[PDB]
Protein backbone atom coordinates (compact mmCIF):
# COMPACT_ATOMS: atom_id res chain seq x y z
CA UNK A 1 0.00 0.00 0.00
CA UNK A 2 2.16 2.54 -1.07
CA UNK A 3 1.08 5.56 -2.00
CA UNK A 4 1.77 8.78 -4.26
CA UNK A 5 0.29 12.23 -4.54
CA UNK A 6 -0.25 12.96 -7.96
CA UNK A 7 1.83 16.74 -8.90
CA UNK A 8 -2.00 18.68 -9.69
CA UNK A 9 -4.65 15.72 -9.29
CA UNK A 10 -3.60 14.50 -5.91
CA UNK A 11 -4.75 11.35 -6.82
CA UNK A 12 -2.94 8.20 -4.33
CA UNK A 13 -1.77 5.93 -6.54
CA UNK A 14 0.48 3.13 -5.66
CA UNK A 15 3.10 1.99 -8.39
CA UNK A 16 5.05 -1.01 -7.56
CA UNK A 17 8.01 -3.26 -9.76
CA UNK A 18 7.49 -3.54 -13.60
CA UNK A 19 5.10 -0.69 -14.16
CA UNK A 20 5.37 2.95 -15.83
CA UNK A 21 5.28 5.62 -13.54
CA UNK A 22 2.44 7.89 -15.07
CA UNK A 23 -0.75 8.88 -12.76
CA UNK A 24 -4.40 7.79 -13.23
CA UNK A 25 -6.90 10.04 -13.98
CA UNK A 26 -4.29 12.15 -15.61
CA UNK A 27 -1.62 11.80 -17.27
CA UNK A 28 1.61 13.76 -15.68
CA UNK A 29 5.02 12.16 -14.92
CA UNK A 30 5.81 13.10 -11.10
CA UNK A 31 4.37 12.05 -8.17
CA UNK A 32 5.28 13.04 -4.28
CA UNK A 33 5.91 9.40 -1.75
CA UNK A 34 3.50 9.95 1.21
CA UNK A 35 4.01 10.67 4.71
CA UNK A 36 3.10 7.61 7.12
CA UNK A 37 2.57 7.55 10.65
CA UNK A 38 6.52 6.09 12.20
CA UNK A 39 7.78 8.02 15.19
CA UNK A 40 10.74 10.22 15.40
CA UNK A 41 11.99 12.07 18.06
CA UNK A 42 13.00 15.87 18.02
CA UNK A 43 14.50 17.90 20.38
CA UNK A 44 13.35 21.20 21.39
CA UNK A 45 16.70 23.06 21.40
CA UNK B 1 37.50 68.88 52.68
CA UNK B 2 33.79 67.92 51.43
CA UNK B 3 32.51 64.51 51.79
CA UNK B 4 29.84 63.05 49.59
CA UNK B 5 29.08 59.11 51.06
CA UNK B 6 25.68 59.12 48.87
CA UNK B 7 25.36 59.69 45.54
CA UNK B 8 27.57 58.91 42.02
CA UNK B 9 27.44 62.41 40.66
CA UNK B 10 27.81 62.42 36.87
CA UNK B 11 27.68 65.24 34.03
CA UNK B 12 27.81 64.41 30.48
CA UNK B 13 31.19 63.63 28.93
CA UNK B 14 31.47 61.00 31.51
CA UNK B 15 30.56 59.62 35.02
CA UNK B 16 32.71 60.63 37.80
CA UNK B 17 33.88 57.79 40.12
CA UNK B 18 33.30 53.98 40.40
CA UNK B 19 33.68 53.60 44.16
CA UNK B 20 31.38 53.55 47.38
CA UNK B 21 33.59 53.98 49.79
CA UNK B 22 31.74 51.35 52.29
CA UNK B 23 34.47 48.94 52.92
CA UNK B 24 37.13 48.19 55.23
CA UNK B 25 40.03 50.65 55.37
CA UNK B 26 38.07 53.02 53.50
CA UNK B 27 38.36 56.28 55.42
CA UNK B 28 40.06 56.98 58.18
CA UNK B 29 37.64 55.92 60.94
CA UNK B 30 34.75 55.00 58.50
CA UNK B 31 36.23 51.42 58.59
CA UNK B 32 34.06 48.07 58.07
CA UNK B 33 34.70 44.41 59.51
CA UNK B 34 31.36 43.54 58.04
CA UNK B 35 29.15 44.97 61.52
CA UNK B 36 26.19 42.60 61.07
CA UNK B 37 23.98 44.61 63.23
CA UNK B 38 24.51 47.71 61.05
CA UNK B 39 23.64 45.66 57.83
CA UNK B 40 20.20 44.29 59.64
CA UNK B 41 19.18 48.27 60.93
CA UNK B 42 20.20 50.11 57.60
CA UNK B 43 18.89 47.41 55.24
CA UNK B 44 14.85 47.56 54.12
CA UNK B 45 13.10 46.67 51.44
CA UNK B 46 10.10 48.50 50.08
CA UNK B 47 7.77 47.02 46.71
CA UNK B 48 6.22 49.94 44.36
CA UNK B 49 3.67 47.52 42.31
CA UNK B 50 2.26 43.82 42.73
CA UNK B 51 -0.03 42.81 40.08
CA UNK B 52 0.17 39.18 38.74
CA UNK B 53 3.51 38.82 36.75
CA UNK B 54 5.21 41.99 38.49
CA UNK B 55 7.20 43.05 41.21
CA UNK B 56 9.19 46.65 41.88
CA UNK B 57 10.17 46.02 45.36
CA UNK B 58 13.36 48.87 46.77
CA UNK B 59 16.18 47.08 48.00
CA UNK B 60 17.58 49.87 49.93
CA UNK B 61 20.80 48.90 51.58
CA UNK B 62 22.51 46.59 49.92
CA UNK B 63 25.28 46.50 47.66
CA UNK B 64 25.94 45.94 43.61
CA UNK B 65 27.49 42.83 44.40
CA UNK B 66 24.29 41.35 45.84
CA UNK B 67 22.02 42.97 44.16
CA UNK B 68 23.77 41.81 40.91
CA UNK B 69 24.11 38.20 42.52
CA UNK B 70 20.18 38.07 42.83
CA UNK B 71 19.34 39.55 39.45
CA UNK B 72 21.39 36.81 38.01
CA UNK B 73 19.78 33.70 39.86
CA UNK B 74 16.49 34.94 38.62
CA UNK B 75 17.36 35.48 34.80
CA UNK B 76 20.25 31.97 35.00
CA UNK B 77 19.33 29.65 38.07
CA UNK B 78 15.71 29.69 39.34
CA UNK B 79 14.05 26.11 37.94
CA UNK B 80 11.63 25.81 35.97
CA UNK B 81 10.07 22.81 33.52
CA UNK B 82 9.54 23.21 29.90
CA UNK B 83 9.59 20.70 26.48
CA UNK B 84 12.77 18.95 25.86
CA UNK B 85 11.56 16.31 23.78
CA UNK B 86 9.26 15.83 21.03
CA UNK B 87 8.24 12.52 19.70
CA UNK B 88 6.26 12.83 16.09
CA UNK B 89 4.04 10.11 14.92
CA UNK B 90 3.12 12.47 11.49
CA UNK B 91 3.14 16.08 10.49
CA UNK B 92 1.89 17.24 7.18
CA UNK B 93 1.84 20.74 7.94
CA UNK B 94 4.09 23.31 6.46
CA UNK B 95 5.75 23.51 9.70
CA UNK B 96 8.66 21.79 10.15
CA UNK B 97 9.16 18.84 12.65
CA UNK B 98 12.60 20.78 14.15
CA UNK B 99 10.99 24.07 13.81
CA UNK B 100 7.96 22.72 15.40
CA UNK B 101 9.84 20.80 18.36
CA UNK B 102 11.80 24.26 18.67
CA UNK B 103 8.16 26.02 18.99
CA UNK B 104 6.57 24.09 21.64
CA UNK B 105 10.31 24.12 23.83
CA UNK B 106 9.91 28.28 24.16
CA UNK B 107 5.80 27.60 25.53
CA UNK B 108 5.81 27.55 29.28
CA UNK B 109 3.90 25.26 31.53
CA UNK B 110 2.20 26.06 34.69
CA UNK B 111 3.33 22.94 36.46
CA UNK B 112 5.38 24.60 39.66
CA UNK B 113 9.09 23.11 38.97
CA UNK B 114 9.45 22.25 42.83
CA UNK B 115 7.14 19.62 42.80
CA UNK B 116 9.84 17.52 40.66
CA UNK B 117 13.17 16.72 39.73
CA UNK B 118 16.12 16.08 37.54
CA UNK B 119 15.94 13.35 35.26
CA UNK B 120 19.17 11.35 35.67
CA UNK B 121 21.65 11.41 32.89
CA UNK B 122 20.40 9.21 30.24
CA UNK B 123 17.10 8.78 31.78
CA UNK B 124 15.31 8.72 28.34
CA UNK B 125 12.08 6.93 29.68
CA UNK B 126 11.20 9.46 32.80
CA UNK B 127 9.42 8.33 35.72
CA UNK B 128 6.29 10.35 37.63
CA UNK B 129 8.76 12.30 39.66
CA UNK B 130 10.85 14.18 37.03
CA UNK B 131 8.55 14.29 33.56
CA UNK B 132 5.03 15.87 32.83
CA UNK B 133 3.76 14.86 29.54
CA UNK B 134 1.12 16.60 26.66
CA UNK B 135 -0.34 15.32 23.30
CA UNK B 136 -1.27 17.96 20.59
CA UNK B 137 -3.33 15.72 17.86
CA UNK B 138 -4.97 18.04 15.52
CA UNK B 139 -6.52 17.69 12.34
CA UNK B 140 -7.73 20.25 9.71
CA UNK B 141 -11.20 19.74 7.66
CA UNK B 142 -13.53 22.09 5.58
CA UNK B 143 -16.94 22.47 7.82
CA UNK B 144 -19.83 20.81 5.35
CA UNK B 145 -22.15 23.75 6.82
CA UNK B 146 -20.27 26.73 4.87
CA UNK B 147 -21.70 28.79 2.15
CA UNK B 148 -19.80 30.24 -0.45
CA UNK B 149 -17.44 32.22 1.18
CA UNK B 150 -14.00 32.94 1.86
CA UNK B 151 -13.09 33.73 5.75
CA UNK B 152 -10.62 31.06 6.89
CA UNK B 153 -12.24 30.32 10.25
CA UNK B 154 -15.94 30.47 8.36
CA UNK B 155 -14.93 27.91 5.91
CA UNK B 156 -11.60 25.35 5.55
CA UNK B 157 -11.68 25.71 9.14
CA UNK B 158 -11.93 22.84 11.59
CA UNK B 159 -8.61 23.45 13.33
CA UNK B 160 -7.14 25.81 10.73
CA UNK B 161 -4.87 27.28 13.72
CA UNK B 162 -3.51 24.98 16.29
CA UNK B 163 -3.38 26.79 19.90
CA UNK B 164 -2.22 25.94 23.11
CA UNK B 165 -5.84 25.26 23.91
CA UNK B 166 -5.18 21.91 22.08
CA UNK B 167 -2.30 20.33 24.04
CA UNK B 168 -3.74 17.86 26.63
CA UNK B 169 -1.84 16.30 29.41
CA UNK B 170 -1.87 12.94 30.12
CA UNK B 171 -1.32 12.26 33.33
CA UNK B 172 2.02 10.24 33.43
CA UNK B 173 1.34 8.19 37.08
CA UNK B 174 0.08 8.79 39.65
CA UNK B 175 -0.18 12.76 38.95
CA UNK B 176 -3.88 12.75 38.66
CA UNK B 177 -4.11 12.97 42.17
CA UNK B 178 -1.21 15.24 43.66
CA UNK B 179 -2.33 17.69 40.37
CA UNK B 180 -5.82 18.58 39.98
CA UNK B 181 -7.55 18.55 37.15
CA UNK B 182 -6.62 22.41 35.98
CA UNK B 183 -3.51 22.66 37.75
CA UNK B 184 -1.00 21.22 35.50
CA UNK B 185 -1.65 23.07 31.94
CA UNK B 186 0.15 25.37 29.55
CA UNK B 187 0.21 29.32 31.48
CA UNK B 188 -1.15 30.68 27.78
CA UNK B 189 -4.43 29.65 26.05
CA UNK B 190 -3.68 31.25 22.81
CA UNK B 191 -0.74 31.00 21.70
CA UNK B 192 -0.07 30.37 17.84
CA UNK B 193 1.69 26.70 16.92
CA UNK B 194 0.88 26.12 13.50
CA UNK B 195 -1.21 26.83 10.98
CA UNK B 196 -3.17 23.99 8.80
CA UNK B 197 -5.18 23.58 5.36
CA UNK B 198 -7.92 20.31 5.08
CA UNK B 199 -6.08 17.40 5.27
CA UNK B 200 -3.15 18.24 7.19
CA UNK B 201 -2.71 16.84 10.58
CA UNK B 202 0.03 17.40 13.53
CA UNK B 203 0.37 14.44 16.29
CA UNK B 204 2.85 14.01 18.77
CA UNK B 205 3.80 13.52 22.44
CA UNK B 206 5.63 16.28 24.02
CA UNK B 207 7.83 15.65 27.36
CA UNK B 208 8.64 18.26 29.90
CA UNK B 209 11.69 18.56 31.87
CA UNK B 210 13.22 20.40 35.17
CA UNK B 211 16.21 22.81 34.19
CA UNK B 212 17.49 25.97 34.66
CA UNK B 213 17.74 29.19 32.78
CA UNK B 214 21.27 28.73 32.39
CA UNK B 215 21.68 25.96 30.10
CA UNK B 216 18.67 27.05 27.67
CA UNK B 217 16.56 30.03 27.90
CA UNK B 218 13.60 28.07 27.24
CA UNK B 219 13.53 27.11 31.46
CA UNK B 220 14.13 30.88 32.15
CA UNK B 221 11.25 31.90 34.79
CA UNK B 222 11.12 35.49 34.26
CA UNK B 223 10.58 38.04 30.85
CA UNK B 224 13.46 40.66 32.43
CA UNK B 225 14.56 40.64 36.52
CA UNK B 226 17.03 43.89 35.92
CA UNK B 227 17.57 46.37 39.05
CA UNK B 228 18.31 50.61 38.19
CA UNK B 229 20.03 52.63 40.85
CA UNK B 230 17.43 55.13 42.39
CA UNK B 231 17.87 58.69 40.57
CA UNK B 232 18.97 62.10 42.81
CA UNK B 233 18.18 65.33 41.42
CA UNK B 234 19.45 68.32 42.85
CA UNK B 235 18.05 71.91 42.20
CA UNK B 236 21.18 74.24 42.97
CA UNK B 237 19.30 77.21 42.66
CA UNK B 238 15.82 78.16 42.57
CA UNK B 239 14.22 78.17 39.21
CA UNK B 240 11.68 80.17 38.03
CA UNK B 241 9.66 82.57 34.89
CA UNK B 242 9.56 80.38 32.09
CA UNK B 243 12.79 78.40 33.07
CA UNK B 244 10.83 76.52 35.44
CA UNK B 245 8.65 74.68 32.30
CA UNK B 246 11.85 74.44 30.08
CA UNK B 247 13.26 72.64 33.25
CA UNK B 248 10.28 70.27 33.29
CA UNK B 249 10.54 69.41 29.92
CA UNK B 250 14.18 68.11 29.76
CA UNK B 251 13.24 65.23 32.39
CA UNK B 252 10.70 62.89 32.26
CA UNK B 253 7.41 64.98 32.83
CA UNK B 254 6.75 63.85 36.83
CA UNK B 255 10.24 63.96 37.94
CA UNK B 256 10.02 68.39 37.77
CA UNK B 257 6.88 69.25 39.60
CA UNK B 258 5.65 73.34 38.47
CA UNK B 259 4.38 74.56 41.66
CA UNK B 260 3.21 78.35 41.89
CA UNK B 261 4.45 79.55 45.34
CA UNK B 262 3.79 83.53 44.63
CA UNK B 263 2.86 84.94 40.79
CA UNK B 264 6.58 83.84 39.89
CA UNK B 265 6.35 79.96 38.75
CA UNK B 266 8.83 77.95 41.34
CA UNK B 267 10.21 74.58 39.81
CA UNK B 268 10.62 71.63 42.34
CA UNK B 269 11.78 68.07 42.08
CA UNK B 270 8.55 66.31 43.60
CA UNK B 271 9.44 62.36 42.05
CA UNK B 272 13.14 61.75 41.35
CA UNK B 273 12.35 58.04 40.63
CA UNK B 274 10.25 58.46 37.76
CA UNK B 275 13.58 59.71 35.97
CA UNK B 276 14.99 57.93 33.34
CA UNK B 277 18.49 59.10 32.79
CA UNK B 278 18.16 61.30 28.92
CA UNK B 279 20.60 63.98 30.13
CA UNK B 280 18.60 66.48 27.87
CA UNK B 281 19.07 69.38 30.14
CA UNK B 282 22.82 68.78 29.26
CA UNK B 283 21.94 70.21 25.80
CA UNK B 284 20.22 73.19 27.43
CA UNK B 285 23.59 75.02 28.07
CA UNK B 286 22.24 77.55 30.96
CA UNK B 287 19.89 75.04 32.99
CA UNK B 288 23.24 72.49 32.92
CA UNK B 289 24.90 74.42 35.52
CA UNK B 290 21.44 74.40 37.95
CA UNK B 291 20.73 71.00 38.44
CA UNK B 292 22.69 68.55 39.78
CA UNK B 293 21.85 64.52 38.87
CA UNK B 294 23.95 61.46 40.03
CA UNK B 295 22.63 58.37 41.68
CA UNK B 296 21.63 57.17 44.95
CA UNK B 297 24.95 55.10 46.41
CA UNK B 298 23.11 52.08 47.85
CA UNK B 299 19.60 52.11 47.06
CA UNK B 300 18.05 50.05 44.41
CA UNK B 301 14.75 49.23 42.35
CA UNK B 302 14.24 46.14 41.45
CA UNK B 303 11.71 44.99 38.69
CA UNK B 304 10.62 41.28 38.15
CA UNK B 305 8.06 39.91 35.85
CA UNK B 306 7.79 35.89 35.53
CA UNK B 307 6.16 34.30 32.39
CA UNK B 308 3.69 32.54 34.61
CA UNK B 309 5.42 29.71 36.09
CA UNK B 310 5.36 31.31 39.34
CA UNK B 311 4.53 34.13 40.88
CA UNK B 312 7.59 37.04 40.81
CA UNK B 313 7.43 37.01 44.94
CA UNK B 314 7.75 33.50 45.00
CA UNK B 315 10.46 33.81 42.55
CA UNK B 316 12.54 36.66 44.61
CA UNK B 317 11.92 34.22 47.73
CA UNK B 318 13.51 30.88 45.36
CA UNK B 319 16.25 33.66 44.33
CA UNK B 320 17.80 34.14 47.71
CA UNK B 321 16.96 30.78 48.55
CA UNK B 322 19.24 29.60 45.49
CA UNK B 323 22.05 31.79 46.21
CA UNK B 324 21.48 30.39 50.06
CA UNK B 325 21.99 27.03 48.60
CA UNK B 326 25.16 27.89 46.70
CA UNK B 327 26.72 29.36 50.20
CA UNK B 328 25.67 25.93 51.75
CA UNK B 329 26.97 23.65 49.82
CA UNK B 330 30.60 25.01 49.60
CA UNK B 331 30.10 25.34 53.11
CA UNK B 332 29.44 21.37 53.74
CA UNK B 333 31.85 21.09 50.86
CA UNK B 334 34.62 22.59 52.55
CA UNK B 335 33.54 21.28 56.32
CA UNK B 336 34.03 17.88 54.34
CA UNK B 337 37.85 18.30 55.21
CA UNK C 1 7.04 32.57 8.68
CA UNK C 2 4.96 32.44 11.89
CA UNK C 3 5.04 34.81 14.79
CA UNK C 4 8.11 34.44 17.24
CA UNK C 5 6.79 32.37 20.16
CA UNK C 6 8.68 34.60 22.52
CA UNK C 7 10.76 38.11 22.09
CA UNK C 8 14.36 37.37 21.52
CA UNK C 9 16.64 39.84 23.16
CA UNK C 10 14.01 39.88 26.56
CA UNK C 11 12.24 36.33 26.13
CA UNK C 12 8.57 38.26 27.27
CA UNK C 13 5.82 35.79 25.01
CA UNK C 14 4.43 37.67 22.16
CA UNK C 15 2.83 34.47 20.09
CA UNK C 16 -0.73 35.38 22.08
CA UNK C 17 -0.97 38.76 20.58
CA UNK C 18 -0.60 38.45 17.05
CA UNK C 19 -4.66 38.34 16.22
CA UNK C 20 -4.93 40.94 19.21
CA UNK C 21 -2.91 43.10 16.68
CA UNK C 22 -4.20 42.17 13.67
CA UNK C 23 -7.55 43.12 15.41
CA UNK C 24 -6.95 46.54 17.03
CA UNK C 25 -5.36 47.65 13.80
CA UNK C 26 -8.62 46.79 11.69
CA UNK C 27 -10.58 48.97 14.11
CA UNK C 28 -8.84 51.85 13.24
CA UNK C 29 -5.40 51.89 16.20
CA UNK C 30 -2.27 53.42 15.14
CA UNK C 31 0.90 51.06 15.11
CA UNK C 32 1.90 52.70 18.44
CA UNK C 33 -1.36 52.75 20.48
CA UNK C 34 -2.04 49.05 19.11
CA UNK C 35 1.49 48.11 20.70
CA UNK C 36 0.86 49.78 23.82
CA UNK C 37 -3.03 48.39 23.82
CA UNK C 38 -1.02 44.81 24.00
CA UNK C 39 1.39 45.75 26.78
CA UNK C 40 5.03 45.78 24.81
CA UNK C 41 6.94 48.57 26.45
CA UNK C 42 10.13 47.93 25.68
CA UNK C 43 11.27 48.40 22.19
CA UNK C 44 12.74 45.13 22.06
CA UNK C 45 9.54 43.36 22.07
CA UNK C 46 7.77 46.13 19.89
CA UNK C 47 10.14 45.62 16.84
CA UNK C 48 9.03 41.47 17.13
CA UNK C 49 5.50 42.69 16.04
CA UNK C 50 6.03 45.73 14.23
CA UNK C 51 8.52 43.70 12.13
CA UNK C 52 6.64 40.88 11.34
CA UNK C 53 5.83 39.30 8.15
CA UNK C 54 3.42 36.73 7.85
CA UNK C 55 4.73 34.16 5.44
CA UNK C 56 2.81 31.19 6.57
CA UNK C 57 -0.53 32.52 4.94
CA UNK C 58 1.48 32.70 1.58
CA UNK C 59 2.80 29.54 1.70
CA UNK C 60 -0.49 28.01 3.36
CA UNK C 61 -2.20 28.78 -0.70
CA UNK C 62 -0.03 26.07 -2.80
CA UNK C 63 -1.63 22.81 -2.84
CA UNK C 64 -1.66 20.40 -0.36
CA UNK D 1 30.55 15.30 49.04
CA UNK D 2 31.17 15.91 45.75
CA UNK D 3 34.91 15.30 44.96
CA UNK D 4 34.88 18.48 42.21
CA UNK D 5 31.68 20.05 41.11
CA UNK D 6 33.68 21.88 44.52
CA UNK D 7 36.50 22.40 46.01
CA UNK D 8 39.98 22.01 44.74
CA UNK D 9 42.73 24.00 47.11
CA UNK D 10 45.99 24.81 45.02
CA UNK D 11 48.34 25.67 48.22
CA UNK D 12 50.56 28.16 46.88
CA UNK D 13 54.77 27.95 45.87
CA UNK D 14 56.01 26.71 49.55
CA UNK D 15 52.05 25.34 50.20
CA UNK D 16 51.65 28.67 52.42
CA UNK D 17 48.33 28.37 54.26
CA UNK D 18 48.28 32.21 54.19
CA UNK D 19 47.72 32.01 50.47
CA UNK D 20 45.60 29.30 48.78
CA UNK D 21 43.82 29.06 45.53
CA UNK D 22 40.14 27.79 45.19
CA UNK D 23 38.37 26.33 42.60
CA UNK D 24 35.24 26.51 42.61
CA UNK D 25 33.18 23.98 40.19
CA UNK D 26 30.08 24.95 38.40
CA UNK D 27 30.22 28.67 39.65
CA UNK D 28 29.89 32.06 37.48
CA UNK D 29 30.71 35.80 38.60
CA UNK D 30 27.41 35.37 40.57
CA UNK D 31 29.08 33.08 43.38
CA UNK D 32 32.64 34.32 42.58
CA UNK D 33 31.77 38.23 42.68
CA UNK D 34 29.09 38.17 46.06
CA UNK D 35 31.82 36.10 47.72
CA UNK D 36 34.93 38.43 46.99
CA UNK D 37 32.71 41.31 48.24
CA UNK D 38 32.01 39.20 51.64
CA UNK D 39 35.53 37.77 52.34
CA UNK D 40 36.84 41.56 51.44
CA UNK D 41 35.21 42.92 54.72
CA UNK D 42 37.56 40.91 56.60
CA UNK D 43 40.32 42.74 58.24
CA UNK D 44 42.82 39.96 58.35
CA UNK D 45 42.88 39.09 54.36
CA UNK D 46 45.45 41.20 52.98
CA UNK D 47 44.35 40.15 48.91
CA UNK D 48 41.24 38.86 47.61
CA UNK D 49 40.11 38.25 44.07
CA UNK D 50 38.31 36.16 41.96
CA UNK D 51 38.96 34.97 38.45
CA UNK D 52 36.96 32.58 35.67
CA UNK D 53 39.45 30.55 33.74
CA UNK D 54 37.92 30.15 30.43
CA UNK D 55 34.67 30.84 29.08
CA UNK D 56 34.13 27.13 27.81
CA UNK D 57 35.10 25.67 31.16
CA UNK D 58 32.55 26.64 34.22
CA UNK D 59 34.82 26.97 37.48
CA UNK D 60 36.06 29.88 39.15
CA UNK D 61 39.68 30.46 41.04
CA UNK D 62 39.30 32.67 44.10
CA UNK D 63 42.90 33.80 45.45
CA UNK D 64 42.90 34.75 49.41
CA UNK D 65 46.18 35.81 50.64
CA UNK D 66 45.55 36.69 54.44
CA UNK D 67 47.65 37.99 56.99
CA UNK D 68 50.29 35.89 58.98
CA UNK D 69 48.24 34.28 61.42
CA UNK D 70 45.29 32.46 60.02
CA UNK D 71 45.78 29.74 57.41
CA UNK D 72 43.38 31.71 55.04
CA UNK D 73 40.27 28.68 54.93
CA UNK D 74 38.92 30.47 57.78
CA UNK D 75 38.33 33.80 55.95
CA UNK D 76 36.78 31.50 52.97
CA UNK D 77 34.62 29.33 55.62
CA UNK D 78 33.48 33.34 57.27
CA UNK D 79 33.25 34.79 54.06
CA UNK D 80 30.41 32.17 53.20
CA UNK D 81 28.92 32.29 56.34
CA UNK D 82 28.52 35.69 56.79
CA UNK D 83 27.06 35.75 53.24
CA UNK D 84 24.63 33.10 54.01
CA UNK D 85 23.32 35.67 56.83
CA UNK D 86 22.97 38.10 54.70
CA UNK D 87 20.92 36.08 52.48
CA UNK D 88 18.94 35.11 55.56
CA UNK D 89 18.03 38.19 56.58
CA UNK D 90 17.15 39.45 53.33
CA UNK D 91 14.90 36.67 52.99
CA UNK D 92 12.80 37.54 55.92
CA UNK D 93 12.90 41.24 55.16
CA UNK D 94 11.42 40.58 51.87
CA UNK D 95 8.60 37.89 53.10
CA UNK D 96 7.85 40.41 55.59
CA UNK D 97 7.36 42.99 53.57
CA UNK D 98 5.48 41.44 50.46
CA UNK D 99 2.92 40.23 53.19
CA UNK D 100 2.70 43.82 54.76
CA UNK D 101 1.58 45.16 51.33
CA UNK D 102 -0.52 42.19 50.56
CA UNK D 103 -2.51 42.86 53.82
CA UNK D 104 -2.43 47.05 53.13
CA UNK D 105 -3.46 45.86 49.50
CA UNK D 106 -6.52 43.46 50.37
CA UNK D 107 -7.60 45.56 53.35
CA UNK D 108 -8.32 48.73 51.25
ZN1 LIG E 1 -3.33 12.58 -11.03
ZN1 LIG F 1 11.42 42.00 24.64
Amino acid sequence: PMIYICGECHTENEIKSRDPIRCRECGYRIMYKKRTKRLVVFDAR
Amino acid sequence: VEEMRSRVVLGEFGVRNVHTTDFPGNYSGYDDAWDQDRFEKNFRVDVVHMDENSLEFDMVGIDAAIANAFRRILLAEVPTMAVEKVLVYNNTSIVQDEILAHRLGLIPIHADPRLFEYRNQGDEEGTEIDTLQFRLQVRCTRNPHAAKDSSDPNELYVNHKVYTRHMTWIPLGNQADLFPEGTIRPVHDDILIAQLRPGQEIDLLMHCVKGIGKDHAKFSPVATASYRLLPDITLLEPVEGEAAEELSRCFSPGVIEVQEVQGKKVARVANPRLDTFSREIFRNEKLKKVVRLARVRDHYIFSVESTGVLPPDVLVSEAIKVLMGKCRRFLDELDAV
Amino acid sequence: MIIPVRCFTCGKIVGNKWEAYLGLLQAEYTEGDALDALGLKRYCCRRMLLAHVDLIEKLLNYAP
Amino acid sequence: GERKTALEMVQAAGTDRHCVTFVLHEEDHTLGNSLRYMIMKNPEVEFCGYTTTHPSESKINLRIQTRGTLPAVEPFQRGLNELMNVCQHVLDKFEASIKDYKDQKASR
